[PDB]
């Protein structure tokens, strides 16, 4: 039998992000397999969900395949200026977890606002009361006309009562670890995600011999936290400084 | 190990420019990144500008010394000379405090009052004086020169007896650049420039031009025979190639002005136009001036001349056409108030100067670079 | 706090507490020194809490 | 804004009424421009319309 | 302890000061009769926290001899500062292009249904041979070329239709056959194929 | 103050006399040794944990059988230093791995000596690196143990010798085998990591266009491996359809926004191990039916 | 001593210099045309330096990276117009393009990096659509 | 090199293209920093003797 | 190409710029690591009409 009850991923939505106007994707159990011609977003999409939606760090490096900073997530949020004549948007990303062998669902999603080269907000949320977006909860009210995504304040009120809403990537990551992953440390979760970015980076698909793997593994090992060296180094530096004085 | 000027070097340079200085404790990533290119950046700064940059363990600061100081450059949150005087007194106070020493706001007010070197006394019982000190303290706290957790000076606004517990942070020592002589020998601020340029005698003209170009949105032609502008013309081209390789900017050159444009401003960057409506009205005025070149004859220097009366008529005319779309703030304000504010604003961006005595308005060609209007369907709905 | 938690001294007077502390120190039984750094309320910064 | 919420809760309380999306946007806009463009009279006038 | 001994050394060797300098500057600020002069002087003291510049769209002609008024100015569209158009702080709605998305899926699936019907036309009791189809559709030609590539690259002789219908390949190589279609002709060796039960 | 040279000379005499009494080299060595000793114990703890981790990695790679007639194993071990001027880390590591039970005062002294040599090496490095980097950086480089040890991947085909995975050894693999050797370390790392996680964790992975080129049977096998480990994953591809029989069940989504069109169209399929139907997603189909 | 400068002129537009921004404004086909025709023209002129009987040859590996399917058709028309003799290779291209007057093909299979190679041969003739 | 780029330019301009985008190329000579230098084009002018 | 146009088989002719990253010896022999064939004798020929 299982342990205390493992999560499973079955659903994944988008709402007014990029050209993703209103799309959702079901997972067989915990598995899914996107496809389409290159340059269509099958990668930008996967990158947005994982590991981005797992921790919330959104800097250009995570999305960028080269690992450079060519294009930001913001650019995706707003879309190409040559296609969409807009400089302000609000996008929502979210995934809907189900507890394996149980009928409990935990949802997690990001809400972003970006103004073309004017600054990008962000707010994170996690629902744990067994509400499901689209079955007994909703993200875009039709009030005032068509479906309108909730603004930060309405979403904060609605989740706030039944689930948590936070405004800093660190707190969101701590929450996600605490509920879903149960790592014995937040740092370990961060290091796992560090390993995951490498896992995702495309050098795997391209380079084929072992010495890449050895460097990757060696990088996987956890190093010396600054404190342990800090005591020794501080004492030795002070002692040698005294000698020099 | 051979570093090269790339996106990272541009980003570090931009971060240095668009902030006064960078603190390690809050921007550790930027500090390390900047440190990585610090070698190339020091050489480059010397080569093009000749400016010094001191990088040490707790912070990095770029001494953006202008060729000729301008009003907008200064700390803008400050509004009176008195604010700066209180700031300097606060500095002296921090000179009196040991690192990580803790002092009360009341003590600071008392020492500042005692030391204040002016002939006319500072009184803490007033509201305005307290507001000036609070603004000074806010700026101090912004640079972490002093940390603050107990209470909130804002109550000090309406309660001079209010108290807060402050702690003097290490940065106070290093805040201000160095003044290597007997500072008293600097009998007047103009003497400072004579120092910075005795240090920049080698190819002084190129460094002057680089500083003028990079700091100000634009560089205005002094006259028809300006030696500097002729210089700019001789190395316009090499400047353009360098600028394309090295920065966000795109060069423009005209007969009476030269300037750098910027293609993609980030969150942290400052640019014109921006959200404040006054830029919009400045643009509307620019279009209106463009539309009558002959009535408002651009003079040989590229300037357009109007008297305060003529300007007030223009502002009334503008309120007639585009006033319908203006913010209620300006729509509700008399002509002369709008005139004063717009003219101060246009001074900040160096678009024009108002001669104090003869009331002549000089509109620089840089103002004429850009013109703005409302979308046509609204322009017809508002005032067809 | 802990004296009052003990029922025998629930009504413990803290002025008497500090009197007793000073008497004990004077009796070569205790030591103390003013805190140098840890002030959160301005009063703590004032009061040289030993 | 809170009054706007109340207005569209007054709307959303009469389900037998088929306030199209366009009239709802109109109402939204009319509220958004209160006392700068149109007094309330033009709003309640359209509601009554 | 080491820190304290180090401090004794620094105490021996250290100590500077600059306070008095502040006082002359403060006095000068007293002389500053207007805040713009004061800002200028402060900039002398320290410099600008930031820099001022304008955004543009593209490069322009580099006529050094001409001025902006002669130039066509950078005409701008100004989002009206009245809600009278649309002056927005709260978020906008997503376009709700469900019509367009449904139409796109319909059209894509209909093209693929045509392709499926074509493959069905060519599934002769679950077998296909290239030589028998010397005249072929462009789509079927590319499908069969992909089949050859999949079967020869993958020694497993496996082959895939995009619909999930698997295909295992029978092979033979002593032949020269020609294939005709709307675009061009190709001369190739032959291959044979059969369908599996992943339907 | 401005004082005459007599006063300054007297003051320096008295000060140097006082300052000289503060410290002595013996106490410097003692303090350094006692702190370095506790740091050495901390390093020992880190090495032990890492050794258990490597044992787990090898155990996971070893505890299954792959359709290619192959079993994998990975191994860790300290390297030998270039020369003894660096006191070779392998001796100290031998001492560190030495069972506490087997430890003795002489071995403790030897380990301390090794640390002493390293601190001397740290100071010399400070002198050679005139870049002025703080002693903390030089220490963090000299004592980082992950650089001292190296991995050796190994595979043992059916009734064939176990081998170390050098590039050449990699080449001894068949093509699909090469792919497994490269893409197995990743799975074993992410699976051991999740085993480190709590009881709530869903074993997630993400594959980016992987295996373009690999013959359908072997990518099939790759999915077989993923099945054995028990992963949940999100994979994207341009031509991959995911109709391989090792995939018990799977959902395939096709993205569409052709010709620059500004709206993305999602065409959702399904898989069950044998066939891939065209899915009209159930709940959202009912939602479309109801909401109007 | 010098630097290279490219200039681009979209139909009926003022001359410029081929900056990144003007590049981003290009369509996929225009982008491909601008980048690769210049290169092959460089090869052509270089061959002008060559003798009379020289077959003007060019080459491409992973041919036509980031180009739309249509202008790849265009590329093979352009190549025919210039008259190049070329040996190209490509992982996804198939050479079944109507604009090709004629073209031999060969497929090399070695997926297993093992040291054997399987060679399949074809040929293509194209039917350029004469209207 | 000039001959090569000249023939390049002639060819690039003469032949029209399916994309509708025309490309032309030139060699820009750097400009002198101090008046002891020549603009590289002028330098080549002198250099042709 | 361009190796068989003149015959310079050195890595500079193989690499798109001229580097020594990949070498002629492995091309003749077959790659170093993949095979034990340290020696061989071969011919290459193109035909022109």
């Amino acid at each position: 039998m299982m342990t205390e009850a493992k999560w499973v991923m079955n659903r994944a939505g988008l709402l007014n992000f990029w050209y993703y106007d209103d799309e959702i994707f079901p997972f067989s159990d915990g598995k899914l397999l996107l496809r389409g011609t290159n340059g269509s977003g099958k990668s930008v999409t996967m990158q947005s969900f994982l590991p981005v939606l797992l921790d919330g760090k959104k800097s250009p490096d995570r999305l960028d395949p080269f690992g450079s900073k060519a294009r930001r997530m913001e650019d995706y949020l707003l879309g190409e200026k040559e296609v969409v004549d807009r400089d302000e948007r609000t996008g929502y990303l979210f995934i809907e977890y189900k507890k394996a062998g149980v009928e409990r669902y935990i949802t997690t999603g990001i809400g972003m606002q970006a103004k073309r080269h004017k600054g990008i907000k962000s707010w994170y949320f996690v629902i744990t009361d067994n509400r499901r977006i689209g079955y007994d909860f909703e993200l875009a009210h039709s009030q005032l006309g068509d479906r309108v995504p909730f603004s930060a304040k309405e979403l904060e009120n609605r989740i706030g009562e039944g689930g948590y809403v936070v405004h800093t990537q660190r707190e969101y990551m701590e929450l996600v670890n605490k509920y879903i992953f149960g790592f014995q440390s937040n740092e370990a979760y961060e290091d796992l995600i560090k390993l995951l970015i490498q896992l995702r980076s495309p050098k795997l698909s391209k380079d084929f011999k072992p010495t890449v793997i050895y460097e990757i593994l060696e990088s996987a090992l956890p190093p010396l936290t600054d404190d342990e060296l800090r005591h020794l180094s501080d004492t030795i530096e002070s002692m040698d400084q005294t000698q020099q004085q | 190990q051979t570093q090269l000027f790339d996106e990272k070097a541009i980003q570090g340079m931009d971060i240095l420019f668009h902030h006064y200085w960078i603190l390690r404790a809050e921007q550790p990533e930027w500090y390390q990144l900047i440190r990585e290119r610090e070698k190339v950046l020091r050489r480059y700064l010397d080569e093009k500008f000749g400016l010094r940059l001191i990088v040490h363990q707790h912070f990095i600061k770029l001494e953006k010394i202008p060729v000729e100081p301008e009003g907008w450059m200064g700390i803008q949150d400050f509004q009176e000379p008195m604010d700066y005087a209180i700031f300097c007194c606060a500095l002296a106070f921090l000179e009196g405090k040991a690192v990580d020493e803790q002092f009360l706001l009341s003590e600071l007010c008392q020492e500042i009052q005692a030391d204040y070197p002016g002939d006319f006394p500072l009184d803490w019982t007033l509201y305005t004086h307290r507001k000036s000190l609070i603004r000074a303290v806010k700026v101090l706290m912004e640079f972490q020169l002093i940390r603050t957790i107990d209470g909130d000076i804002g109550r000090f606004d309406q309660n001079e007896e209010q108290e807060v517990l402050y702690e003097a942070s290490t940065y106070s020592r290093y805040f201000m650049r160095t003044y290597p002589d007997d500072f008293s020998s600097y009998q007047h601020w103009s003497e400072l420039l004579k120092e910075d340029w005795k240090l920049n005698q080698e190819d002084e003209r190129r460094k002057r031009v680089y500083r003028k170009l990079f700091f100000s949105p634009g560089l205005h032609r002094l006259d028809q025979q300006d030696p500097d502008f002729l210089y700019i013309r001789n190395y316009r081209n090499r400047l353009a190639e360098d600028i394309e390789k090295h920065s966000e900017y795109k060069l423009h050159v005209y007969k009476n002005t030269a300037f750098l444009s910027i293609a993609e401003p980030r969150q942290y960057q400052q640019v014109f136009p921006n959200s404040k409506a006054s830029t919009d009205i400045i643009l509307q005025l620019s279009k209106y001036i463009h539309g009558e070149p002959e009535r408002f004859k651009a003079n040989e220097n590229g300037e357009i001349l109007m008297t305060e009366g003529e300007f007030e008529q223009v502002v009334d005319d503008l309120r007639q056409q585009f006033g319908t779309g203006w913010a209620k703030y300006f729509r509700d304000m008399s002509t002369k108030g709008i005139r004063t504010e717009l003219l101060r604003a246009m001074k900040d961006w160096m678009m024009a100067e108002v001669d104090s005595e003869t009331s002549l308005i000089r509109i620089k060609s840089l103002t004429g670079v850009m013109t703005g209007e409302y979308p046509s369907d609204f322009q017809t709905g508002g005032t067809e | 706090e802990h004296m009052r938690s003990i029922p025998a001294f629930a009504d413990f007077q803290e002025d008497q507490l500090h009197q007793q502390l000073a008497q004990l120190v004077k009796w070569n039984n205790l030591i103390a020194r003013q805190d140098m750094t840890n002030a959160k309320t301005i009063e703590e910064y004032k009061k040289k809490r030993f | 804004q809170r009054l706007e919420h109340q207005v569209f809760t007054w709307i959303e309380q009469h389900p037998k009424l088929i306030f199209s999306n366009e009239r709802r946007q109109e109402i939204a806009r009319s509220i958004e421009g209160l006392y700068e463009e149109n007094r309330y009279e033009q709003v309640r006038e359209k509601l009554l319309a | 302890m080491t820190r304290y001994v180090q401090r004794i050394g620094e105490r021996q060797q250290h100590f500077r000061s600059r306070k008095k300098d502040y006082l002359q500057l403060s006095k000068w600020f007293v002389e500053c009769r207007d805040s713009e002069e004061a800002h200028k002087l402060s900039a002398v003291v320290f410099g600008s926290m930031t820099i001022q510049h304008l955004q543009l769209e593209e490069a322009t002609t580099e006529n050094l001899h001409v001025d902006t008024w002669d130039e066509a100015p950078t005409e701008l569209t100004i989002k009206p500062r009245t809600v009278r158009y649309r002056e927005k702080t709260k978020p906008g709605s997503f376009n709700s292009n469900e019509q367009k998305k449904k139409e796109q899926r319909e059209l894509y699936l209909k093209e693929r249904e045509q392709e499926k019907k074509l493959i069905e036309k060519y599934m002769t009791q679950g077998k296909i041979t290239l030589s028998a189809l010397s005249t072929v559709e462009p789509f079927i030609r590319k499908v069969l070329l992909s089949w050859i590539g999949k079967s020869m690259a993958a020694k497993n002789r496996m082959v895939k239709t995009d619909y999930g219908l698997h295909v295992k390949v029978m092979l033979d190589y002593e032949k020269t056959i020609t294939l005709q279609a709307e675009d061009g002709n190709l001369l190739m060796p032959d291959a044979t194929f059969l369908f599996e039960e992943t339907r | 103050q401005r004082v005459s040279p007599y006063f300054v000379f007297t003051s320096l005499e008295k000060e140097l006399e006082d300052q000289k009494g503060w410290l002595d080299e013996q106490d410097r060595q003692l303090y350094e040794d006692i702190i370095v000793n506790t740091v050495g114990v901390i390093l020992r703890n880190r090495i032990k944990r890492a050794e258990k981790w490597v044992s787990e990695m090898d155990k996971i790679m070893e505890s299954r059988d792959n359709s290619s007639g192959l079993t994998f194993s990975i191994a860790w071990k300290p390297l030998t230093a270039e020369s003894e001027q660096e006191l070779d880390t392998k001796d100290l590591v031998k001492l560190l791995q030495r069972n506490s039970k087997f430890l003795n005062e002489d071995d403790l002294n030897r380990i301390t000596k090794h640390f002493q040599s390293r601190i001397g090496k740290a100071k010399e490095l400070i002198q050679l690196r005139n870049e002025g980097s703080t002693l903390h950086q030089v220490l963090k480089e000299v004592l980082d143990y992950r650089k001292w040890f190296t991995f050796v991947l190994s595979f043992k085909r059916v009734n064939e010798p176990k081998r170390e995975l050098t590039n050449n050894a990699f080449f001894k693999f068949s093509g699909g085998e090469k792919a497994m050797a490269m893409y197995i370390p990743l799975f074993t790392a992410a699976y051991s990591r999740y085993k480190e996680a709590g009881e709530m964790a869903p074993y997630i992975i993400s594959l980016d266009e992987a295996f373009a080129g690999v013959d359908e049977n072997n990518i099939r096998d790759m999915f077989e491996v993923v099945e054995q480990l028990g992963f949940n994953y999100i994979m994207n591809s341009q031509a991959l359809w995911g109709d391989y029989d090792t995939i018990s069940s799977l959902s395939i989504c096709e993205l569409v926004r052709p010709k620059n069109a500004d709206f993305v169209t999602v065409i959702r399929y399904q898989w069950d191990g044998k066939q891939r139907t065209f899915v009209v997603d159930d709940e959202h189909v009912e939602e479309l039916v109801t909401h109007d």
